[PDB]
RNA sequence: GGCGCGGCGCCCCUGUACGGCGAGGGCGCGUUCGCCCGGGGGGCGCGCCGCGGGCGCG
RNA sequence: CAACGAGGAUCCCACUGUCCCGAGCCGCGCCUCCGCGAGCCUCCAGCCUCGGGAACGGGCGAGGGCCGGCCAGCGGGGCAAG
RNA sequence: GGCCCCGGGGGCGAAGGCGGCGCGCAGGCCCCGCCGGACCGGCCUCUGGUGCAGAUCUCGGCAGCAGUAGCGCUACUCCGCGCCCCGGAGGACUGAGGGGGAGACGGGUUCCGCGGCGCCUGCAUCUGGCCGCGGGUGACUCGGGCCUAAGCGGCGGGUGAAGACCGGGAAGGGGCGUGCCCGCCCGUCGAACGGGGAGCCGGCGGAGACUCCGGCAGGCGCGGGCGGAGACGCGCCCCCCGGCGACGCGCACGGGGACCGCGGCGGGCGGCGCCCCGGCCCGCGAACGCCCCGCAGCCCCCGGACGCCUUGCGCGGAGAGGGGGGCCCGGGGGCGGACCGCGCGUCCCCGGCCGCCCCUGAAAAGCCGGGGGGCCCGCGCGCCGUACCGACCGCACAGGACUCCGGGGUCAGCAGCCUCUAGCGCGGGAGCGAACGCGGCUCAGGGAAGUCGGCAAGCCGGCUCCGUAACCUCGGGAAAAGGAGUGGCUCUGACGGGGUCAGAACUGGAACGGACGCGGGGAUCCCGACUGUUUACUAGAAACACAGCGU
RNA sequence: GCCCGCCGCGGUGCUGACGCGCAGAUCGCUCGUCGGAGCCGGGCAUGGGGGCGAAAGACUCAUCGAACCGCCUGGUAGCUGG
RNA sequence: CGCCCGGCCGCUCAAAAGACCUGAACCCGGCCGGCGCCGGCCCGCCGGCCCCGUCUCGAAACACGGACCGAGGAGCCA
């Protein structure tokens, strides 16, 4: 909506902001070998109840 | 060789749709090179790009039909549709007299 | 036209954010949460479901202070000064 | 089974082309009419001729 | 019981491919090709006639047929599937 | 748990896997070859979650079927190295209740620029709402914050085993300045459509604008007793009385704005075999300040009546007409801010009337008036929303999903059909022209013989004139039934510049609502009076309701 | 609470399409109604043996001659399967 | 490392163990050979042979369950 409050904007804000990947130097520091963040999420399939 | 921006840039300056948005398609190396308004106000300048006059409808036939209805042409009993009240109101002749 | 058609008429939020626990299930209309209980005093708790009752306890979350008073006791030196008031 | 493509003739179908010129109720305008004109258009049937029509696989 | 009805009935005029009795045509599917590519179902199998038999057999007794591999269609059987 | 004669077998190869001999009636056991790369047992005693073909068994993998079934919204083509992307040229579509331009809700970064094709984009891709990397939403004036609606909470207390539920009968707070005075008792809960102090034009960017920049204003704050005959004209505080806020529906009639047309004149285009001063495009002026002008309507003065006046009405001795005035009027003009005329309609708002109801069509904050009593120049305006989308719900999708703006021709028209502006997807293409299907068209002669049954299809249909029965609750029946005319062109008459209505000559296959749109009709019987309601997804009716009647 | 008819609101017939759907109810044509007991949006109220119902045992989030969720509950079965 | 325009060759290592230990079945592709169970014979002839599990007086049944393969899967305890 183009009508929000801010309460509920600052929650989206968050799930914007670490909807992201595994840096690559965390991958060579950590030793990983499974390298996707299974914790993100696409707006088309997603249902953020926020 | 992708000019999405520029059509879209163009019919913002010259208040058009960009249905009618015109470039020449020689010079099509200087179109492309062009990012901003200002760029694309330089290639109007120098006639690159251009805007169609809107076309109308032909009014010819139209003002022909009129003139030959005000002599009484095309309005006897197989041309008309609505009923005569609907055609002249009742009511608008008793006021006017 | 109960079925597709009738899904297509959702435009509306039942639930909100809940203040107190931060689920999505404070009810907008009657404002009371179906989690946790607010605005009541007391948190809702049932005994006809454990599951429910080890998502949302003590332990899982941070025990900031419990934790700290803990150590102390078992091996720092509260039990200590409780002798030199207690008397 | 060296194809066909494209023409010209015949024969059929429709119904007399655009234009030019000379009758028209009326007020230079005018639906329409007559003449050149069984005309013009069209063809998947018939007849004869410009461009062309005999590889590679077993 | 006038007026009213996507209400149940019978008759007449008009109308017609409902029918005698069917015929020709148009578009799109089907069909062939390039690209893409699933469901249902399945004891094992898949040609008939008679007999006997849990009294209507693909298999059992006796006779008659039959290279093997496929397509476009089709609805007799598989006491077809759900 | 024990034994395995110098202390059981093992990288000189354990367990497991794949083939092959042997032994045992059998359950099973033993050996060899190849693989594998670290652990394993024969005999005695002890112990148990101890042996699978089935349970429409459970979980996992997976075959035939099979390169099979299958891939609404009219449509693309040529060239550019060329892809369904981009450009140019052509051909079409949506068709102002839009496949257009924007909001509310929901979504949440989908927005923008550059790069890219691993996944997705049921065909392809160099495309993209997909992937990587950078960015992006600016307010005194717009909304939210405030007010109250229907409601919902709270309230000394009351009640119940409690959780909790219910509630006016309570010593219920203010102004100041001490000290006096006044006072009956909740809510800074509930509307991003109701109420509300005040914003317009021009410009700039890849993505924001009533928000930025420039210009011109407006609102709320803070600091440096007179004129008139009259209608009327020209600082505050408390108590009481009032006002504004503040309101339904309707056929019509009137005024303004915007839109839309025709003609002139000024500038620019196009095509042009013949004709063409006949086609097309552009000619623009806001909020706000001052002056003037404003129909209806209500008011003042004179004076004393067979009139004034509307489409309709309506009004007058409780003072008409006539003469001269006052007030209101979302409007217009002139000057500021800064091309010229004339018309029929359409939409929107406003005005005065009239009609209608066993229906009479919110509240409050806030702001103001009355009566009585007491007494120019500066500065500032905080907090939150603001990108984009039918990108939303239906497991992703011919379904579902509120509102705003609305050109031209034909026409009764927001119908159908064609179109200017704007916009351009819809799991992909090519070939052939079998059966059979699905959506369409036409059929000699007959005309319901078909079928449970005229199911389906066809006939009728616009407008004008003629002509219309039984029966009836006198309103109807009624478009009853039936007839005739209708194009084009050249003209004439009527109404006070404008369309309509009426009539005539001439003419064309013996045609004319030439597409489009658009009742078939009649004689009867049963049921329910009638409009209305229902089994969302097999029942729309004779069932329910209804006015009336009665207990 | 008049009649023809557009949007809207509804859902008659074809017992048409579809019926491994575009779709867990849709599509085409035809049809009822269209100034009213009319249609649409937001806010608010009523809660399970209870509500709400111009009454069909209808509707109460694909659930209704008694909703949904967890527990009592590995409820009992002289009955079917292994 | 090299050669062609992903492949080949080959390098590390005891070994590719190469996106990973071992790597069974069902099912499948390439080369090579051939045309259901029991019995006799060296070998394609002759002879015999209905689909199992189940309830049932009685099942090959036109009675029901079962495409295939693996692993799990039901009289224990007080
Ligand atoms: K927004
Ligand atoms: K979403
Ligand atoms: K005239
Ligand atoms: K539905
Ligand atoms: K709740
Ligand atoms: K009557
Ligand atoms: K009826
Ligand atoms: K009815
Ligand atoms: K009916
Ligand atoms: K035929
Ligand atoms: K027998
Ligand atoms: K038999
Ligand atoms: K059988
Ligand atoms: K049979
Ligand atoms: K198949
Ligand atoms: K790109
Ligand atoms: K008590
Ligand atoms: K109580
Ligand atoms: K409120
Ligand atoms: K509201
Ligand atoms: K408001
Ligand atoms: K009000
Ligand atoms: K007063
Ligand atoms: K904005
Ligand atoms: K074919
Ligand atoms: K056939
Ligand atoms: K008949
Ligand atoms: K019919
Ligand atoms: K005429
Ligand atoms: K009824
Ligand atoms: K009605
Ligand atoms: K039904
Ligand atoms: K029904
Ligand atoms: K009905
Ligand atoms: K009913
Ligand atoms: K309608
Ligand atoms: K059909
Ligand atoms: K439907
Ligand atoms: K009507
Ligand atoms: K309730
Ligand atoms: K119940
Ligand atoms: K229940
Ligand atoms: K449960
Ligand atoms: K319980
Ligand atoms: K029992
Ligand atoms: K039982
Ligand atoms: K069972
Ligand atoms: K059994
Ligand atoms: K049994
Ligand atoms: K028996
Ligand atoms: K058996
Ligand atoms: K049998
Ligand atoms: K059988
Ligand atoms: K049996
Ligand atoms: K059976
Ligand atoms: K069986
Ligand atoms: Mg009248
Ligand atoms: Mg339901
Ligand atoms: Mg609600
Ligand atoms: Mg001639
Ligand atoms: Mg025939
Ligand atoms: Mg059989
Ligand atoms: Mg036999
Ligand atoms: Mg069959
Ligand atoms: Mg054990
Ligand atoms: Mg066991
Ligand atoms: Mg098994
Ligand atoms: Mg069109
Ligand atoms: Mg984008
Ligand atoms: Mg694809
Ligand atoms: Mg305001
Ligand atoms: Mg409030
Ligand atoms: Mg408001
Ligand atoms: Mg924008
Ligand atoms: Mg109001
Ligand atoms: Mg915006
Ligand atoms: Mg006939
Ligand atoms: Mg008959
Ligand atoms: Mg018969
Ligand atoms: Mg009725
Ligand atoms: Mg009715
Ligand atoms: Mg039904
Ligand atoms: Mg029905
Ligand atoms: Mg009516
Ligand atoms: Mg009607
Ligand atoms: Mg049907
Ligand atoms: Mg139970
Ligand atoms: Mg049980
Ligand atoms: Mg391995
Ligand atoms: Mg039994
Ligand atoms: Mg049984
Ligand atoms: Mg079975
Ligand atoms: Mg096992």
């Amino acid at each position: 909506t183009a009508n929000k409050t801010l309460s509920r904007k600052l929650r989206l804000a968050k799930k914007t902001k670490t909807n992201k990947n595994i840096p690559r130097w965390v991958i060579a520091k950590d030793h990983l070998k499974k390298t996707w963040n299974y914790k993100r999420h696409h707006w088309r399939r997603s249902h953020l109840k926020l | 060789a992708n000019l999405r921006l520029q059509k879209r840039l163009a019919a913002d300056v010259l208040k058009c749709g960009k249905r009618r948005v015109r470039f020449n398609p020689a010079h099509e190396k200087y179109i492309e090179q062009a990012s901003s308004r200002e760029a694309i106000r330089s290639l109007i300048e120098s006639k690159i790009i251009a805007k169609l006059d809107i076309k109308g409808s032909s009014r010819g036939r139209i003002r022909a039909r009129h003139a030959a209805k005000r002599l009484g042409r095309h309005s006897g009993h197989g041309k008309r549709r609505g009923t005569r009240e609907a055609r002249m109101p009742s009511k608008t002749l008793w006021i006017q007299r | 036209s109960k079925g597709t058609a009738s899904f297509g008429k959702r435009h509306t939020r039942i639930h909100g954010s809940c203040r107190r626990c931060g689920k999505h299930s404070f009810h907008l209309q009657k404002h009371e949460c179906a989690s946790c209980g607010y605005p009541s005093a007391k948190m809702r708790r049932y005994n006809w479901s454990y599951k429910s009752l080890r998502r949302r306890t003590q332990g899982t979350g941070s025990m900031s202070h419990m934790r700290k008073v803990y150590r102390a006791y078992n091996s720092g030196t509260l039990k200590a000064n409780a002798r030199k008031y207690l008397a």
